[PDB]
DNA sequence: AAAAAAAAA
């Protein structure tokens, strides 16, 4: 009754106290007005409030929101709509666009405390309470419009009628259900024609999110919960993306309480109405002093060695492997031509060696440090389901494609273990994809070409238990020559027995295992922790706190921390697109001719593809030093790396 | 007495001793009137009561002497007034009707009860189980009231009007330490 | 630098827990004077370094600010090392005295660790002198009271006690107690406390 | 403040961010090459036992040789989290000497906004400490142990003393 | 009718408030300690109930599903009596208390259950094979009318109600009611599957499965593959959706669960067993007293037993700030002549370990070990089902006849044992799954 | 529509 008015005026006072949201509303209004009629982006009517300030202002209203949002959110959005209706000034409005009546629905950020849960932790006593759930997106539905309010007109009356429809999932508060029957007759019998272009329709999508497999109980499978979100943010993220969804967790449906039940063992239905979504990514922006640090470090003469040594400090040796990984993570630019079709842009690396030589560990490091990557094993995958799958939707009842392993990894990197142990048949999928970076599916009446420009790194062991140096390279590798010719670089690793290197690697590994997590004693095992204190998160240049990166002193040369390297590669992959010159061309052609006509034994045959690989590596090295042109030193270093990878020092 | 941290509070045995060092009434079964025979001539209690004692009459002795005579057939302890159903009923009514004040009870509360129930079993005029249950109910409600009142922990002082010895003893190490920490925080902040 | 010293202090805390969980003086651990003498030799190196630094400072070649800051840093190092060592030693002496006072000042070599060789020799002579002090203390004006007796208040006069070890017959006041193995006595409480503390009796 | 107190000497060893507000040639010999002097405005993680005094001596413009930065432990994020819900927050992850360190910090810097929030913190947690201490078995679910593993190092002695007191009372009562 | 219910409630309340042994009222103190820790439940032992008075136990054993709710509401009445003050006249967030029972009656095998056990209290033992996801149930429903539009409340018990006919007193419909989901109370329910123990299966038969339902605190207590002892009610529920005439599928309502592991694997141990373990650890020859204890029926082998002990203890898991993982287990392979007692050690190692599975390398497959991609026939959706190397996560897996295993099957275990994680990509499912064993 | 087990070539 009057409690609605009291809550509305309390929220109005709160909005009057804090002047940031009014400035945001004025800015969004003026930006929309400017976009209207000046020679495509439109800002949606949504604003985010930090409930920490609300707690600092009124504890009762804060607790009312966090405990029973149903009786508190609608008054807040009504007050926001009234404030917007008072602030705005449009003396000359339109006709169809003025009837939107968007309530300016809200978003939240700040500390939640005991309401920041996990999909497994959700239980009965957390119902009807605003919560934030963390997880990974597993599948999504289709964006289908739904009706809200229909506009009707009759020729005789000249009065436009309107009828409003609300469903269980449309509003927080349960109201009397309304069927979708179109009113076609007036009270006096006048014929009513439905008026499209004046009615209200909003998008609808359903997504499902599951708990992360890493934080799961022993011997238990991950569990999932489903999320409904509409209007704005309707097509954000995708399957295979870490998300934090803030919304209201409520039950819906009779759940067999009526006569429709067949057994007494019936459970209700639970579902969360999402209010906002945030990307976790375990942040992705760069500051001004970050740019200063990047530039001043790139002006150094030895950036490439520092960055190569900065990858996986606990892996002894494999220097050129680290250099190749660095060049691969930020490979060359893609070239397209109106007549030359497509030219491949990235680099692929394949490794083969005897057991226990740190290939899987380096691959896991690449997976951890990459911006986007997917983990895959040869034996536990099937090529048909690795690219696209056909499944039926439960809601619509139709069948739609599901993205495969590497389609999710578009513009990323795919890492495969036990490559040689994979079934031969599935290999054709790779033969399809690595050829033209496009997978075509044609099955059950679906005809579509899916783009997949990912780079693939693989590690396989030779046919014998250990590599035979005295044998032909072809007979040591089980894979056929057709796919081996595509991979740019072939690396062979062996653990030659040598007492000096054995002692060095032994003391290094023993150094690694004597490590203690900071602030934790050695007498007890590693214990799990909770999430961050904030459900949603967010002097210059004089600190160099995490810039230099030399966290501990053990060698004269420098070392940089991983997050700054990720920032560097993010900056480089976007801000720089270099071009090549004739000076590097001379070196490239000269070294190609010298390598091709040396006429000595070599691990792998060469062809015109190797020169294209040299060009791509030269472009990648022109990117690594943040220059817009290719220097001949890049050609020299690429030639040296290729000669090592094909001959050996 | 050091024994680690046993130098700061009283152990329950010390509480039992300090309670049993109190007067009590007794009905002797024998006579020791002097011939008008060994003198008691004790140092920490009046002898004139013990020496000038005649059977089947009221006299006051310390509790431990009463228990020692009760071990033999030389004693008959008289139960106090507050150990009966008609008194505990009005007491529990008083606690129920007054939700903020602790009822008035002797500071030997629950302790004389334990001793009398353990030793003096056959001299009560009321069933033992009923009295034990009513005492348990009293303890229950007083515990509820103490737990409710504990929420206010000022850094200045506090008032607890009618708490017995055991209730104070079992709560001292927590309340004292918390208030001391609060005082330290406030003093370091000024 | 004083981080080595931390390894001592943390270890001492574990010892305190051994004192806390057991609530009984038993199996005191074996000393860690090796790390202590390592700290002593490194702090001797620090002290000689300070003396040489003062030498160049008095020479006039050294800068005053460098000399003063190094002096403060070294003084802090010595202060922290001394603090850690005394924190160790005070707890050691406290537990030593606590176990020494309660066994009538005899140290009970007939039965607690057997050879008490886990203590340093200085700690052993400290224990002997403390036993001497405890024996001396009750020889003054408190000769009629046994200070090292029990501290549980006397609650009953006649108790049942059960023998634990075999012996001969022991003289008492106006009587004799023959400690036949595995027998039960119904005797005075104020006559068998010494035997119970010695461990020859059971089931108070 | 006890010299022979073990908890205090343990807590004095925590590391705080600092800044060399004043340049000193020849320093850093215990951290990097001794012959390389440490330049101005260079940040390290110095322990408290030298940061307290080295930032107050001055030495000589009697500016201190070092300047102490606001540590990340006392940050707006932690204050917001502790004000929102203190009962379910685990301070053991932030630190094991949180309360003694906070007392030292508030003694060094007078800040009338930390004393009341910290006071309400331990006042609110004391009630659940008493609730768990009063619950004696006659073995238990996950909630009590989950709370007990969230406790601060300085709260363990209060919990243990309360538990022993209640256990002794029950042992004497029921014989 | 109401008089008998009041008499039964009074009897149970008198039992709770009057039962004492020596000088302790055990149940009142139990209620206190439960309320202090927010565990609104109470445990009743059969022997105490029988010793107090036999009529109450007779009535409980006669018609359990009708009598138990009276006891479970008497419990909450007593809790409100002895936990809050009248104050001469609030939150009152105390739901109906859960009742848990324990007993020592003769066990009944699963195959022995028949028509005479309907609506009776039975005790039985089995092995858990699958646990369903928890679902919600309504207890306090706020119901709104549409035409007259008044408010009403419905209280629902879980033992053994539909929309009321007509309105409450104009001319409404048959059932003009809707459910107000807000201001409603909900609880949790879970389904479990039980299988007969291998040693009690009759001659030439196969194991039989049974369905159990638990609710509230009893949920999320067991994991698949653990021997358990269950006490509950054997009742029957009809299947309208689902042969024969007047058929009724039976099931079990769980009242009490006992497990050997006691859900120990943070520390749930009390002080007595803790100090016992510490004293055992102070034994200066514990290595030999453990080596002698590994299969005392096998003679001669000593290094094998030492290796088995070392494997059982396990290594120390390590992690690094760089993100790489280090394995924390050791793998022992027995490769020798026949007759040297290799499998008899495998079955004993399976028995000793808290979590273990025993399987043959001959009757096994790559898809039957790591993860099998099943497909629900009803909703027609894909989902992962655990195999045998995921059930043994955090324990030891017993494999014999390792050489008889197929070459194509033997390669899937490489990554699963060198990195302790398995990655699968089938039908669009891209999930990395952890398996440490 | 897609995964997994079995007998015969
Ligand atoms: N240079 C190295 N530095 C540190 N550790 C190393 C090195 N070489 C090998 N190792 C160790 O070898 C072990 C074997 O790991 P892993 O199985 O991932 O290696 P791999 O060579 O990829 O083996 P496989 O071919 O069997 O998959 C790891 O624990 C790793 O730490
Ligand atoms: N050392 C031993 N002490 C006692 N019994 C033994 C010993 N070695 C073998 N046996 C006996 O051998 C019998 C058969 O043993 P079992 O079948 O387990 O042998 P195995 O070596 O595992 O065989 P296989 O290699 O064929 O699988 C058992 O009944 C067992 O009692
Ligand atoms: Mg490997
Ligand atoms: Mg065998
Ligand atoms: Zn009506």
């Amino acid at each position: 009754d009057a409690v609605f008015g009291d809550r509305v005026r309390r929220f109005q006072e709160f909005l009057d106290t804090f002047t940031s949201y009014r400035d945001s509303v004025r800015s969004i209004q003026v930006y929309n007005s400017n976009n209207a009629a000046n020679y495509l982006n439109i800002l949606p009517h949504r604003i985010i409030i930090s409930l920490d300030d609300l707690r600092e202002f009124d504890r009762s209203f804060w607790s009312g929101i966090l405990v029973e949002p149903a009786y508190f959110i609608p008054p807040a959005e009504k007050a926001l709509t009234d404030l917007a209706d008072s602030m705005d000034d449009v003396p000359h409005p339109n006709a169809s666009a003025v009837s939107s009546r968007h309530p300016w629905k809200l978003s939240f950020k700040g500390s939640f405390g005991a309401h920041a849960l996990s999909p497994r932790t959700l239980t009965a006593q957390h119902l009807n309470k605003l919560v934030s759930v963390e997880g990974i997106v597993t599948k999504t539905s289709l964006v289908r419009p739904k009706l809200i309010r229909s506009v009707h007109y009759a020729a005789k009356t000249g009065r436009f009628h309107y009828r409003d429809y609300t469903d269980a999932t449309t509003t927080l508060t349960t109201r009397i259900p309304t069927p979708a029957i179109y009113p076609t007759e007036d009270t006096e019998g006048n014929k009513l024609t439905t008026e499209y272009g004046y009615s209200t329709f909003i998008d609808h999508q359903r997504i499902t999110v599951q708990e992360m497999p890493e934080m799961a109980p022993a011997g238990q499978l991950p569990r999932s919960i489903d999320v409904i979100l509409d209007d704005d943010l309707v097509d954000k993220t995708k399957p295979g993306d870490r998300v934090n969804v803030v919304g209201v967790f409520k039950s819906l449906g009779a759940g067999g309480m009526n006569q429709s039940n067949s057994n007494t063992l019936i459970g209700f239905k639970t579902l969360i109405l999402g209010n906002t979504v945030y990307p976790l990514h375990a942040r992705q922006m760069l500051t001004d002093f970050d740019i200063r640090n990047i530039n001043k470090l790139s002006k150094k003469k030895d950036i490439f060695d520092i960055l190569s040594q900065s990858l996986a400090p606990s892996i002894y040796g494999h220097d050129h492997i680290k250099k190749a990984i660095l060049l691969m993570l930020m490979g060359g630019v893609e070239k397209n031509l109106e007549n030359g079709s497509h030219l491949r842009g990235d680099i692929n690396i394949l490794m083969v060696g005897d057991p226990s030589t740190a290939k899987s560990q380096l691959l896991r490091f690449v997976l951890n440090t990459a911006s986007l990557a997917i983990a895959t094993t040869g034996r536990g995958s099937s090529g048909v389901g690795l690219t696209a799958a056909v499944t039926t939707d439960r809601e619509t009842g139709e069948r739609r494609l599901e993205a495969g392993a590497m389609v999710l990894a578009d513009r990323g990197v795919v890492c495969i273990d036990e490559f040689d142990k994979m079934t031969d048949v599935d290999r054709v999928a790779i033969h399809e994809v690595m050829e033209q970076q496009t997978v075509t599916i044609a099955k059950a009446g679906i005809h579509t070409t899916l783009n997949a420009r990912c780079s693939v790194i693989a590690a396989a062991n030779p046919v014998f238990g250990q590599y035979d140096v005295n044998r032909d390279p072809h007979q040591n590798i089980a894979l056929p020559d057709s796919l081996l010719s595509r991979f740019d670089l072939l690396f062979v690793v062996t653990d030659d027995i040598n007492e000096i290197r054995d002692r060095s690697i032994s003391e290094h590994v023993l150094r690694t295992h004597r490590y203690l997590p900071p602030g934790y004693l050695e007498g007890e095992p590693v214990r799990e922790r909770l999430n961050l204190s904030l459900a949603v998160g967010e002097q210059a240049g004089a600190k160099l706190a995490k810039n230099k990166g030399n966290y501990n002193g053990t060698e004269i040369p420098k070392l940089v921390t991983i997050p700054f390297l990720r920032k560097y590669v993010q900056y480089a992959k976007e801000r720089v697109i270099p071009q090549l010159t004739q000076e590097a061309i001379n070196v490239i052609v000269k070294n190609y001719t010298d390598l091709r006509n040396d006429d000595n034994t070599k691990k792998s045959p060469i062809t015109a593809r190797t020169l294209e690989t040299l060009i791509r590596l030269a472009t990648a090295h022109a990117k690594v030093r943040l220059s817009k042109t290719v220097n001949k030193v890049d050609a020299k270093v690429a030639a040296n790396l290729l000669r090592f990878a094909l001959l050996g020092e | 007495s050091l024994p680690a941290h046993l130098q700061q509070t009283f152990s329950p045995e010390e509480i039992q001793f300090i309670v049993e060092n109190e007067p009590i009434k007794i009905f002797p079964r024998i006579t020791t009137r002097q011939k008008i025979h060994t003198r008691w001539q004790l140092i920490t209690t009046d002898d004139k009561a013990l020496n000038n004692m005649v059977a089947m009459r009221s006299t006051e002795v310390v509790l431990w002497i009463a228990l020692l005579l009760k071990q033999q057939s030389k004693c008959s302890i008289v139960a106090p007034q507050w150990l009966t159903t008609k008194e505990l009923d009005r007491k529990i009514q008083y606690e129920k009707t007054h939700p903020d004040r602790f009822s008035e009870l002797p500071w030997n509360w629950l302790v004389l009860a334990r001793i009398l129930f353990n030793k003096a079993k056959d001299d009560f005029h009321d069933p033992i189980h009923e009295l034990r249950g009513k005492i348990q109910d009293l303890r229950e409600i007083r515990q509820i009231k103490v737990l409710k009142g504990l929420k206010y922990l000022n850094e200045s002082h506090l008032q607890l009007d009618n708490l017995s010895l055991l209730e104070i003893n079992e709560l001292r190490p927590f309340i004292t330490e918390i208030m001391d920490k609060l005082r330290e925080i406030h003093t370091a902040s000024l | 630098y004083g981080d080595l010293g931390n390894k001592l202090v943390l270890e001492a805390k574990r010892t305190k827990q051994l004192y806390a969980r057991s609530n009984q003086d038993v199996n005191l651990p074996m000393y860690h004077e090796d790390i202590i003498r390592n700290i002593l030799k490194e702090v001797s190196n620090l002290r000689k370094n300070t003396e040489y630094l003062k030498e160049q400072q008095q020479l006039g070649m050294l800068d005053d600010k460098v000399a003063k800051c190094q002096y403060f840093v070294t003084l802090l190092c010595m202060e922290r090392n001394k603090r850690c060592l005394l924190a160790y030693q005070r707890l050691r002496t406290d537990i030593l005295d606590s176990m020494a006072w309660n066994n009538n000042g005899l140290d009970l070599m007939s039965s607690s660790q057997q050879d008490t060789n886990n203590l340093s020799h200085q700690e052993q002579e400290y224990l002997k002198e403390y036993c001497d002090l405890i024996t001396d203390l009750k020889s003054g004006d408190l000769v009629d009271i046994d200070l090292s007796g029990s501290l549980v208040p006397p609650s009953d006069v006649f108790i049942d006690v059960r023998v634990l070890k075999d012996a001969g017959e022991i003289q008492t006041e106006y009587g004799v107690f023959n400690l036949i193995k595995d027998s039960q006595f119904f005797v005075r409480q104020s006559d068998v406390e010494r035997l119970i503390q010695q461990g020859y009796l059971q089931k108070i | 403040m006890g010299y022979y107190d073990i908890d205090d000497v343990l807590a004095d060893g925590t590391e705080f961010p600092c800044k060399f507000q004043y340049d000193i040639p020849g320093l850093g010999y215990l951290e990097n090459n001794p012959g390389r002097p440490i330049t101005k405005n260079t940040k390290l993680s110095l322990p408290l036992w030298l940061a307290r005094i080295l930032a107050i001596v001055g030495g000589d413009e009697p500016v201190p040789f070092v300047e102490l930065l606001p540590p990340d432990m006392f940050s707006t994020k932690v204050m917001n989290a502790i004000k929102t819900d203190p009962v379910a927050l685990d301070l053991h992850s932030i630190n094991s000497h949180f309360f003694s360190l906070a007392i030292k910090w508030i003694m060094l810097f007078s800040e009338k906004e930390l004393a009341n929030v910290v006071s309400e913190l331990l006042l609110q947690r004391a009630q659940e400490l008493n609730h768990h201490a009063s619950s004696l078995s006659i073995n238990t679910n996950i909630a009590t142990s989950t709370f007990l593993l969230k406790l601060e190092e300085m709260e363990k002695e209060i919990y243990k003393k309360s538990h022993e007191s209640y256990k002794d009372t029950k042992r004497w009562m029921f014989k | 009718n109401d008089d008998d219910n009041t008499e039964i409630i009074k009897s149970f309340k008198n039992f709770i408030l009057e039962f004492r042994l020596d000088s302790q009222f055990i149940y009142r103190d139990q209620l206190r300690n439960n309320i202090l820790v927010k565990n609104y439940s109470l445990t009743v032992n059969m022997e105490h109930l029988i010793g107090y008075n036999e009529d109450i136990y007779k009535k409980l054993s006669d018609e359990p599903s009708d009598i138990i709710p009276l006891f479970e509401t008497a419990i909450t009445q007593v809790a409100k009596r002895i936990s809050i003050l009248s104050r001469a006249q609030l939150l009152n967030s105390l739901p109906t208390f859960q009742l848990i029972l324990n007993s020592n009656a003769n066990q009944i095998p699963l195959r022995d259950l028949d028509s005479e056990h309907v609506s009776k209290i039975v005790r039985l033992s089995g092995i858990i094979i699958s646990t369903s996801v928890l679902s919600s149930r309504a207890t306090y429903l706020s119901i709104m009318c549409r035409n007259c539009r008044h408010t009403t409340s419905i209280t629902i018990n879980n033992f053994n109600v539909s929309l009321p006919r007509s309105c409450l007193s104009k001319n409404c419909g048959p059932d003009p009611y809707i459910i107000i989901h807000e201001s409603s109370k909900f609880i949790d329910q879970q389904f479990l599957k039980l299988q007969e123990i291998p040693e009690l299966v009759p001659v030439g038969e196969m194991p039989r499965n049974l369905t159990m339902t638990c609710d509230r605190y009893l949920t999320n207590k067991v994991i698949p593959g653990t021997r358990v002892t269950i006490v509950g009610i054997y009742s029957i529920y009809n299947s309208k959706n689902g042969s024969g005439v007047a058929i009724r599928t039976p099931y079990i309502k769980i009242l009490g669960i006992q497990s050997d592991v006691e859900t120990s694997s943070v520390t749930m141990f009390t002080e007595e067993e803790e100090e016992e373990f510490l004293q055992l650890s102070r034994n200066p020859k514990l290595y030999e007293i453990l080596t002698n204890s590994i299969a005392p029926s096998i003679f001669g082998n000593e290094d094998i037993k030492k290796a088995i002990v070392c494997l059982l203890m396990g290594g120390s898991k390590k992690i690094l700030p760089d993100g790489m993982r280090l394995r924390g287990d050791i793998n022992v392979l027995l490769l020798g002549d026949p007759g040297t007692a290799k499998s008899q050690l495998l079955k004993f190692v399976e028995k000793v370990s808290p979590i273990a599975v025993y399987t043959s390398g001959k009757g096994s497959s790559a898809a039957g070990l790591t993860a099998s991609v099943q497909r629900d026939p009803m909703t027609r959706e894909f989902y992962l089902e655990g195999g045998a190397m995921v059930l043994a996560d955090g324990g030891v897996v017993c494999i014999d006849e390792f050489d008889k295993m197929r070459d194509e099957d033997r390669v899937a275990i490489h990554e699963a044992m060198e990195q302790q994680t398995i990655s699968i990509a089938k039908a669009g499912i891209t999930t990395v799954l952890n398996s440490r064993t």
